[PDB]
C-alpha cells in the first residue's frame, strides 16, 4: 500500500529530523545548551544560547 | 662553420675530480650561452647544467662548470664520480640562429676477469634444406673479453662468403655472447665432407666441426 | 535564462508528443464509441 | 606537469615523406611564449639539431639539413609535426621531442625517443628453422639447443621457451645485417644433455609488425 | 562556506525532499488526467460522421 | 667575422628602497574558448566557457547583462573581441536501480549535462543500452524516455509505450 | 589494491621495508605458528623522538615507547636447543640502547607457540593503528580461516583493546619478524637461517563515509560504502539496505575549472628603446650614450 505508507514514513521522518537539529550547533560552540553554560558565564554566552 | 670540440673518450676511477671540456672553433666560447645533457643509454637526455654555473633544482651540487673564454673551450667540472655517472655528455651552443650540439664524452670508469668461450655448432635443419635454403650457425658464448674472431672452414678451405656474425653483447652472468651465420646452398652443404667454425680466443682456439649425417 | 545560478528546471515525464497523443486517443475514442471505451471494452 | 609524447610510423622508406608527430598533454601550444623544437640522434653518435618552431609561423633550420625540413603547428589539436623529405639511408636516429624554455638556453623536458629505421626492402615475416642438437653440439655434461630466425624485415623480434617458462640459459643475441637487406638472428638455451630425449622444447617467435607468430619445436638430429 | 553549511545541512535535506517531492506529486498530476484509457485509438479514415 | 663594428648595449639594473614599478609582472595569457576555465575581466572572478558571441556592444561598454541580471557577456581586452559566459556545472546525478533480488548493476543518470553511453533528452545516461522497440516503462526518466531490466539480460532505456 | 608481502623462506625472502605511518593503517595477518613479534613505530628512529616499541614476548606483552637507538633492520632470534626439543628466544637484538622515557605497559600475559612449520594457515590476525590528536588506538580480533591466499568475502568487525593516551608525533612504522636457528642452518644471519611460512596485508586507511549494519545483538554485519559504487551511494544515502526500482538524487556533479588566465591590460606599451638600438648612429666607448 502506498497511499497509507508515505502518510506514517513521512512523519516518522519529519520527527527524526527534528531530533536530528538539536545535535547541530547553528553556527555556534556546541549543541546542547547545558554545555556552554558549564565552560561558559552566561553574561558573555548569551549569545550562543539565543 | 662553428663546431663545438668534446673529448671522445674520458675514463675516471670513481671519487677523483674530472674535467670535460668544450671548445668551440670560430665563435668565442663566451658568446652564447653553453648548456651541458647528461643522457643515459638508452634514455631521454637530461640538462645537468644551465648559464655555465648554475645547477638546475634536481642535480647535485657536484656538477659544476667554468668558463675558460681565452681559450674558446667551455668547461664541465665533475667531483666524486660515482656508479650512475657512466652517461653521455653533450654540450649545445646557439651560435647564430642555428643550435649546434658537441662531440660527446662518455664518463667511463676506472668487470669480471677472463672466461672460457664454450663454442657450440649447429648444422642445417631438414625443414630448411626443403626450403632450398642452408645455414650454418655458431654459437660463442661465456667469454671475456668482447674480442672473438670467427673463421668457418669447409672441411680445410676457408669461407668467407655469406658469412655473418654479431658482436659481443652482454650476458646476465657478467659475461658475453656473440654468434656467427654461414648462409649456404643445400647443394654447397653436401659438396664438401665436413664443415667447422674456428673461435679465437686470446689465443687458445676451440674448433667444433659438422657433417651431413 | 534562469539556470545560471544552479535554478535548474527538470522537463516533464510527459512532453507535449504524447499529451497530443492522450487527447487524441480520447477524442477517438469519445466519437467511436461514446462511453463504452471509458467503462470497458470499446464498442463501435 | 606537462609532458610531450612522439607517434607516427618507426618505419620510412628511402626517398620518401616521413610523418612524426609529438603531441602535448598537461599544457597548451601557444600559451606561455616558448619554443619548440626537434632534435635527433644516431646510434653511437651524438645529438644533433634539426630545427625549432614557434606557435607563430617562426621557423629556422639546420644548414645541413635545410630545405628538406617541414614543421606544422596545430593549435586545435595541440600538438605540431615535423615532415622530411629524401630521407636517405644515413637518416637512421633517435628522434627526440624536445620543449626548449629560452631560444638559446636548454631544453627542460625531453620527449622519449622514438626509433627510426630506413631500409629498401618489403615487409616479410621470419624463417624459423629448428637447430637439433646432437654429439658434436655438447662439451662436458651440459648441451645448447636454440632456434634461428633469418630473412625478416623488419626490428624487434621476440623468442620466448616454452611459452616464457625457461628463462634461466636463454641467450637473445641482437641482430645483423645480412647481405641483401634483410636480419638475422638466434635464441638459444643451455641445458643438461640428460632431459634432451625426455623434455620437449619449443620456442615462440613473434614478428609484430608483420603479425606471424611461429612455433618450432626442437628435437635431437636423426641421422638420415 | 560549505564547512558552516552542515550545522544546517537537516535544513537543505528537509529542502531537497520537499522540491523532489514536488517535482514528483508533479509528474503524476499529468498521469491522473491524460492517463484515463491504456489504449490508443487511432481515428477512422472515413469522416462521414 | 672578427673585426667588424658589433653593436654593444648594457642593460644594468638598480636596487634600492623605492618601490619597483618599471616592471610589470603581468603577462597577458592565451585566450583559450568553448572550455570551463576561470577568468578575470576587470570584475569579476567568474568560471565557464568562453563561446563566440553573435551580438556586438557599443564602443563604450566593457561587460553584458540579461533579463535575469547575470554577467553572461564581456568584450574581451585584447583584440575587442565580445565572448558570451556559460556555467559548466548544470543539475546533479541520478543512479537506475531495477530493485532488490532483481540485478546487482545499476545505471547512472546526469541531468543537464552534454557527453553504453547513450545522449537522451533528459542529459546523459551512462549503462543502459539504448533499444529502438517500446514496451510500457516503470521507472520513469524524463522527456518521454524511460529505463527497464529486460534481456543475459542488462538495464534498457526505450520510448515509452502509450 | 593493498599491499602484500612475503616471510616465507622456500627463496630466502626476508623484506622489511620503512614504510611511511599515514592517518591510519590495517595490518592483517594469517598468522599460523606465531611467526610475527611486533611492531615498532618513530619518525626518524635515531634516538631524537619519542618512539614505540609494541612487542609480544613469550611471557608478556611489552608496550614502551621511547627514545631506543634502532638499527637498520632489528630482527627476534630463536635458537633450537640439542638437549631441549623446544624453541626458545635468545638473540634479543631490537635496539642498540635507550636514555629516558615515560610510559610503559604490560598487561595479561600472552601465551604463543615459538615452534615454525611450513604448513597451512590456521589463523587470521588484524590490526588497526589509529594516531587521532596524539590519541594511541589498537584493534584486534583473531578469526579462525583455513586458507593460505585470497582472503575470504565474510565479514568481521575489530573491537579495541587497549587505548594509549600518548599525545606524540608518528609518520613511520615498521614491523618485526623473528627467524629460527636450527641444526640444518650454520646459525649466523649472513646468508643461512629459515623463518617458516608468513603473510601479513599492510594498507593505508582513508577518510570515507561508511554506512554501519547494527543487529539486534549490538556487532557489526556490514559496511556498505559511498564513495565506492553508485549502488552502495543509493544505499547509503537513503539509509536502507534495500533499494527498489526507481531514480534516487545522490548528490551533485561539479565541472571544476582547469585553467586560470587573467588579462588586466593589452600591452605594457613600453617605452620606445630600440632607438637607441637602432639609431641612425651611434656613440663612441669614450663618449657612450646613457
Ligand atoms: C554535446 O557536445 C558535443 C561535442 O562537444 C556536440 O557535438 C553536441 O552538439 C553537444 N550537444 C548539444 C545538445 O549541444
Ligand atoms: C531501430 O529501427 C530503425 C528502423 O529503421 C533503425 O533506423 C534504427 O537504427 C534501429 N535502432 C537500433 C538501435 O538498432
Ligand atoms: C593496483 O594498485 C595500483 C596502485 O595502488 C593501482 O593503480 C591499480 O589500479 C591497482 N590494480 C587494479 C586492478 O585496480
Ligand atoms: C621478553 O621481552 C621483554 C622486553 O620486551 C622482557 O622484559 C622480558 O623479560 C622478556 N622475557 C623473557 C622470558 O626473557
Ligand atoms: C629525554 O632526554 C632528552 C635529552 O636528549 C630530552 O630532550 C627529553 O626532553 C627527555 N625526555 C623527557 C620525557 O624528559
Ligand atoms: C610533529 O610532526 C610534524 C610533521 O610531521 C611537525 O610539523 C610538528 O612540528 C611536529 N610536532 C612535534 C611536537 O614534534
Ligand atoms: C545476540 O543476542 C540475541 C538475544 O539474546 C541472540 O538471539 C543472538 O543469537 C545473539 N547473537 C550472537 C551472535 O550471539
Ligand atoms: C592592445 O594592443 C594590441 C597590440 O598593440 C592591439 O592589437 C589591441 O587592439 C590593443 N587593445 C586595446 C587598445 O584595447
Ligand atoms: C631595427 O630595425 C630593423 C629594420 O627596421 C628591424 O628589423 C629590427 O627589429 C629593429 N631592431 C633591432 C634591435 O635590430
Amino acid at each position: 500500500l502506498g497511499k497509507l505508507q508515505d502518510v506514517v514514513n513521512q512523519n516518522a521522518q519529519a520527527l527524526n529530523t527534528l531530533v536530528k537539529q538539536l545535535s547541530s550547533n547553528f553556527g555556534a560552540i556546541s549543541s546542547v545548551l547545558n554545555d556552554i553554560l558549564s565552560r561558559l558565564d552566561p553574561p558573555e554566552a548569551e549569545v550562543q544560547i539565543d | 662553420n662553428f663546431m663545438l670540440t668534446q673529448p671522445h673518450s674520458v675514463s675516471e676511477s670513481p671519487g677523483k675530480t674530472v674535467t670535460i671540456s668544450c671548445t668551440g672553433s670560430s665563435g668565442s666560447i663566451a658568446s652564447n650561452y653553453v648548456q651541458w645533457y647528461q643522457q643515459r643509454p638508452g634514455s631521454a637526455p637530461t640538462t645537468v647544467i644551465y648559464e655555465d654555473n648554475q645547477r638546475p633544482s634536481g642535480v647535485p651540487d657536484r656538477f659544476s662548470g667554468s668558463i675558460d673564454s681565452s681559450s674558446n673551450s667551455a668547461s664541465l667540472t665533475i667531483s666524486g664520480l660515482k656508479t650512475e655517472d657512466e652517461a653521455d655528455y653533450y654540450c649545445q651552443s646557439y651560435d647564430s640562429s642555428n643550435v649546434v650540439f658537441g662531440g660527446g664524452t662518455k664518463l667511463t670508469v676506472l668487470g669480471q676477469p677472463k672466461a672460457a668461450p664454450s663454442v657450440t655448432l649447429f648444422p642445417p635443419s631438414s625443414e630448411e634444406l626443403q626450403a632450398n635454403k642452408a645455414t650454418l650457425v655458431c654459437l660463442i658464448s661465456d667469454f671475456y673479453p668482447g674480442a672473438v674472431t670467427v673463421a668457418w672452414k669447409a672441411d680445410s678451405s676457408p669461407v668467407k662468403a655469406g658469412v655473418e656474425t654479431t658482436t659481443p653483447s652482454k650476458q646476465s652472468n657478467n659475461k658475453y655472447a656473440a654468434s656467427s651465420y654461414l648462409s649456404l646452398t643445400p647443394e654447397q652443404w653436401k659438396s664438401h665432407r665436413s664443415y667447422s667454425c674456428q673461435v679465437t680466443h686470446e689465443g687458445s682456439t676451440v674448433e667444433k666441426t659438422v657433417a651431413p649425417t | 535564462a534562469q539556470k545560471f545560478n544552479g535554478l535548474t528546471v527538470l522537463p516533464p515525464l510527459l512532453t507535449d508528443e504524447m499529451i497530443a497523443q492522450y487527447t487524441s486517443a480520447l477524442l477517438a475514442g469519445t466519437i467511436t464509441s461514446g462511453w463504452t471505451f471509458g467503462a470497458g471494452p470499446a464498442l463501435q | 606537469q606537462v609532458q610531450l609524447q612522439e607517434s607516427g610510423p618507426g618505419l620510412v622508406k628511402p626517398s620518401e615523406t616521413l610523418s612524426l608527430t609529438c603531441t602535448v598533454s598537461g599544457g597548451s601550444v601557444s600559451s606561455g611564449g616558448y619554443f619548440w623544437s626537434w632534435i635527433r640522434q644516431p646510434p653511437g653518435k651524438g645529438l644533433e639539431w634539426i630545427g625549432c618552431i614557434y606557435y607563430s609561423g617562426s621557423t629556422n633550420y639546420n644548414p645541413s639539413l635545410k630545405s628538406r625540413v617541414t614543421i606544422s603547428v596545430d593549435t586545435s589539436k595541440d600538438q605540431f609535426s615535423l615532415k622530411l623529405s629524401s630521407v636517405t639511408a644515413a637518416d637512421t636516429a633517435v628522434y627526440y621531442c624536445a620543449r626548449q624554455l629560452w631560444l638559446r638556453g636548454r631544453f627542460d623536458y625531453w620527449g622519449q625517443g622514438t626509433l627510426v629505421t630506413v631500409s629498401s626492402a618489403s615487409t616479410k615475416g621470419p624463417s624459423v628453422f629448428p637447430l637439433a642438437p646432437s654429439s658434436k653440439s655438447t662439451s662436458g655434461g651440459t648441451a645448447a639447443l636454440g632456434c634461428l630466425v633469418k630473412d625478416y624485415f623488419p626490428e624487434p623480434v621476440t623468442v620466448s621457451w616454452n611459452s616464457g617458462a625457461l628463462t634461466s640459459g636463454v641467450h637473445t643475441f641482437p641482430a645483423v645485417l645480412q647481405s641483401s637487406g634483410l636480419y638475422s638472428l638466434s635464441s638459444v638455451v643451455t641445458v643438461p644433455s640428460s632431459s634432451l630425449g625426455t623434455q620437449t622444447y619449443i620456442c615462440n617467435v613473434n614478428h609484430k609488425p608483420s603479425n606471424t607468430k611461429v612455433d618450432k619445436k626442437v628435437e635431437p638430429k636423426s641421422c638420415d | 562556506c560549505s564547512n558552516l553549511l552542515l550545522q544546517y545541512g537537516s535544513f537543505c535535506t528537509q529542502l531537497n525532499r520537499a522540491l523532489t517531492g514536488i517535482a514528483v506529486e508533479q509528474d503524476k498530476n499529468t498521469q491522473e488526467v491524460f492517463a484515463q484509457v491504456k489504449q490508443i485509438y487511432k481515428t477512422p479514415p472515413i469522416k462521414d460522421f | 667575422v672578427g673585426y667588424q663594428p658589433y653593436r654593444v648595449v648594457v642593460l644594468s639594473f638598480e636596487l634600492l628602497h623605492a618601490p619597483a614599478t618599471v616592471c610589470g609582472p603581468k603577462k597577458s595569457t592565451n585566450l583559450v574558448k568553448n572550455k570551463c576555465v576561470n577568468f578575470n575581466f576587470n570584475g569579476l572572478t567568474g568560471t565557464g566557457v568562453l563561446t563566440e558571441s553573435n551580438k556586438k556592444f557599443l564602443p563604450f561598454q566593457q561587460f553584458g547583462r540579461d533579463i535575469a541580471d547575470t554577467t553572461d557577456a564581456v568584450r574581451d581586452p585584447q583584440t575587442l573581441e565580445i565572448l558570451d559566459i556559460t556555467p559548466c556545472s548544470f543539475g546533479g546525478v541520478s543512479v537506475i536501480t531495477p530493485g532488490t533480488n532483481t540485478s546487482n548493476q545499476v545505471a547512472v543518470l546526469y541531468q543537464d549535462v552534454n557527453c553504453n553511453v547513450f545522449q537522451t533528452r533528459a542529459g546523459c545516461l551512462i549503462g543502459a543500452e539504448h533499444v529502438n522497440n517500446s514496451y510500457e516503462c516503470d521507472i520513469p526518466i524524463g522527456a518521454g524516455i524511460c529505463a527497464s531490466y529486460q534481456t543475459s539480460q542488462s538495464i534498457i532505456a526505450y520510448t515509452m509505450s502509450l | 589494491n593493498v599491499t602484500w608481502f612475503h616471510a616465507i623462506h622456500v627463496t630466502k625472502r626476508f623484506d622489511n621495508p620503512v614504510l611511511p605511518f599515514n592517518d591510519g593503517v590495517y595490518f592483517a595477518s594469517t598468522e599460523k605458528s606465531n611467526i610475527i613479534r611486533g611492531w615498532i613505530f618513530g619518525t626518524t628512529l635515531d634516538s631524537k623522538t619519542q618512539s614505540l616499541l609494541i612487542v609480544n614476548n613469550a611471557t608478556n606483552v611489552v608496550i614502551k615507547v621511547c627514545e631506543f637507538q634502532f638499527c637498520n633492520d632489528p630482527f627476534l632470534g630463536v635458537y633450537y636447543h640439542k638437549n631441549n626439543k623446544s624453541w626458545m628466544e635468545s638473540e634479543f637484538r631490537v635496539y642498540s640502547s635507550a636514555n629516558n622515557c615515560t610510559f610503559e605497559y604490560v598487561s595479561q600475559p600472552f601465551l604463543m607457540d615459538l615452534e615454525g612449520k611450513q604448513g597451512n594457515f590456521k589463523n587470521l590476525r588484524e590490526f588497526v593503528f589509529k594516531n587521532i590528536d596524539g590519541y594511541f588506538k589498537i584493534y584486534s580480533k583473531h578469526t579462525p580461516i583455513n586458507l593460505v591466499r585470497d582472503l575470504p568475502q565474510g565479514f568481521s568487525a575489530l573491537e579495541p583493546l587497549v587505548d594509549l593516551p600518548i599525545g606524540i608525533n608518528i609518520t613511520r612504522f615498521q614491523t618485526l619478524l623473528a627467524l629460527h636457528r636450527s641444526y640444518l642452518t650454520p646459525g649466523d644471519s649472513s646468508s643461512g637461517w629459515t623463518a617458516g611460512a608468513a603473510a601479513y596485508y599492510v594498507g593505508y586507511l582513508q577518510p570515507r563515509t561508511f554506512l554501519l549494519k547494527y543487529n539486534e545483538n549490538g556487532t557489526i554485519t556490514d559496511a556498505v560504502d559511498c564513495a565506492l559504487d553508485p549502488l552502495s551511494e543509493t544505499k547509503c544515502t537513503l539509509k536502507s539496505f534495500t533499494v527498489e526500482k526507481g531514480i534516487y538524487q545522490t548528490s551533485n556533479f561539479r565541472v571544476q575549472p582547469t585553467e586560470s588566465i587573467v588579462r588586466f591590460p593589452n600591452i605594457t606599451n613600453l617605452c620606445p628603446f630600440g632607438e637607441v638600438f637602432n639609431a641612425t648612429r651611434f656613440a663612441s666607448v669614450y663618449a657612450w650614450n646613457r
